[PDB]
């Protein structure tokens, strides 16, 4: 009695460097096995392959690590749900049906103030990484949204490191005020969608400051009948 | 039990520890134990009944075939696992009736990928075997290892399978660090301040200067510094503390899909996720109309250079706020004398 193990993640990455596990037991000498994707209707188009060989050298165990080219996938924008994944070698075959998302980095809006005034200026830059936590240089789209809901201002910015310096955006003198909201995805094929808010207030001069202090921040059973 | 019979266990107490902050327990269940559900609440000395915390939870037994069984625990207190320490793990697969074992198999994930495979003799004789695990920097955020092996059963094969999460030290790849020569904590106006970078390796920094009242109260104060950890541990694809209702959901919960021929997984229907003037606030507050309340407001503002229709004449919302308007001018000019 003899069998074989094929460990991978439950969902796969686009563009996403990802790990398959081959794990066999029970196997006398050695035996090449292959281990490729392909589409879930048919298994006609191939997004990757990789071929391993194990042995009792490598203890019947081997890794492949198989990629999904964002650009192979349909050029009509409507997703591809599911992939097959396929593990085949002499003594057996098995193939399995899996899901895929186009979420792949993350996109972290830092701004240096979450509170603006008119007339100001918003210092704001954006982090963008992989599936690895690597800087995965890719050009950035983000747009301005005002607390009415209307898309305001759109800019877009390639990036040379993953430190992305986005342009300074201008408050204007009688805007609107409230809660600001700031989108960033990737230009093209990515899903990855990141997001940050900033509020926006008038600016009056007080005629003095008041500050009000408790006695805790919680309101424990000891004080419940008295609060200094 | 399977039998439906329900059996009160003696109640266990502990303490939480000093370091650790957590009070350790062990329940020894009968052979045949299938859910468990149990209360823990705090006995501290000073504090009421009442105002004791507690808190219940359940337990559900892992499902096998085979009646095989695994166990997987790391043995330490005070957990800390420093890079580039050895992880001693302490398997203990033993409540099987066919177990006699070629090897055990070990996967370990991290960020959403699988970094590290091997397999492990397993020793006939003693039960409980321990296994030396590298701690590496491809760890660094968090980490979850997967032990399996396998029986044969004269029916079929069957794979038993127990995970653990591993929380590890937060470690940056360089490590950057920024520091004042003043070091001192006072400063003066226009004083010059040199200012210091220091990493372990070539790397890109990018500064903030916030003044600290930014942040309004102090209590709840979030930076991009704060949610970046929590939002970006979403790179983990499994959830929970480890374990399993079956090998399949432990492969689950650990964030995996496998191939093989004895346990076959169901992904398929998984997606999910886991864890005076009273008489005015009548027809002010009666009206309800929130164009006409306003007008309810400022019709009783004080007004002594002009009366109120002549502050009347200037609206031009139509009668609606009129009759709200008039009515309430009239008794802010009533109830002030």
């Amino acid at each position: 009695e003899q069998t074989y193990v094929i460990s991978a993640p439950k969902i796969f990455r686009v563009g996403a460097s990802e790990n398959i596990v081959i794990q066999v037991y029970g196997y006398t000498e050695a035996f090449d096995a292959t281990i490729s994707i392909k589409s879930y209707p048919d298994k006609k188009f191939s997004y990757s392959s990789g071929h391993v060989h194990l042995s009792s050298e490598n203890k019947f165990q081997n890794s492949a690590i198989l990629t999904i080219q964002p650009k192979q996938l349909p050029g009509g924008q409507n997703p591809v749900s599911y992939v097959y994944l396929e593990v085949v070698s002499k003594h057996f075959s098995k193939s399995k049906r899996m899901p895929i998302t186009y979420d792949n980095g993350f996109l972290f809006i830092h701004t240096d103030k979450p509170v603006y005034t008119p007339d100001q200026s918003v210092k704001v830059r954006v982090y963008s990484l992989n599936d690895d936590l690597k800087p995965a240089k890719r050009e950035t789209v983000l747009t301005f949204i005002d607390p009415e809901g209307s898309e305001v201002d759109m800019v877009e910015e390639i990036d040379h490191i993953g430190i992305i310096s986005f342009p300074d955006f201008k408050i204007p003198s009688n805007p609107r005020y409230g809660m600001w909201t700031i989108k960033a995805k990737y230009k093209e094929d990515f899903s990855t969608t990141g997001t940050a808010y900033f509020e926006v207030k008038e600016y009056v001069l007080p005629h003095f400051s008041v500050s009000i202090e408790p006695e805790y921040n919680f309101i424990g059973y000891k004080n419940f009948k008295n609060f200094e | 039990d399977v039998n439906q019979e329900t059996s009160d266990l003696d109640p266990s107490k502990s303490v939480t520890r000093v370091d650790d902050g957590v009070a350790s327990f062990v329940l020894n269940l009968p052979s045949g134990v299938t859910v468990l559900e149990f209360n823990v609440k705090t006995d501290a000395p000073d504090l009421p009944e009442e105002n004791q915390a507690r808190e219940g939870y359940r337990a559900i037994a892992y499902s096998s075939l085979s009646q095989s069984y695994l166990y997987i625990d790391w043995t330490d207190n005070h957990k800390a696992l420093l890079v580039g320490e050895h992880l001693n793990i302490i398997v203990t697969p033993k409540s099987p009736y066919i177990d006699k074992i070629t090897h055990y198999n070990y996967l370990i994930l991290s960020k959403g990928k699988i970094i590290h495979f091997g397999t492990r003799e397993k020793f006939s004789d003693a039960s409980y075997q321990s296994i030396n695990i590298p701690v590496t920097q491809n760890m660094v955020p968090s980490s979850r290892l997967l032990v399996y092996y396998i029986v044969t059963g004269e029916q079929t094969a069957e794979l038993v399978s127990d995970s653990v999460w591993l929380n590890i030290e937060e470690k940056c790849g360089n490590q950057l660090q920024v520091h004042l020569s003043p070091d001192a904590d006072a400063y003066s106006p226009g004083q010059t301040v040199s200012l210091n970078m220091a990493t372990g390796m070539d790397s890109w920094v990018a500064l903030a200067a916030v003044d600290s009242a930014v942040y309004g109260v102090q209590r709840g104060a979030k930076k991009p510094l704060e949610r970046v950890f929590q939002f970006l541990e979403k790179s983990d694809l499994g959830c929970g503390a480890g374990g399993g209702l079956n090998n399949a959901n432990v492969f689950h919960l650990a964030g995996l899909t496998f191939l093989t021929n004895a346990n076959a997984d169901d992904s398929q229907e998984n997606d999910e996720p886991c864890k005076l003037q009273k008489k005015i606030e009548e027809i002010a507050a009666k009206y309800k109309h929130s164009v006409v309340k306003k007008c309810c407001y400022d019709g009783a503002c004080v007004n002594n250079d002009e009366t109120c229709e002549q502050r009347a004449a200037r609206i031009s919302l139509g009668p609606r706020c009129i009759k709200a308007f008039t009515e309430c001018c009239v008794v802010a000019s009533q109830l002030r004398a």
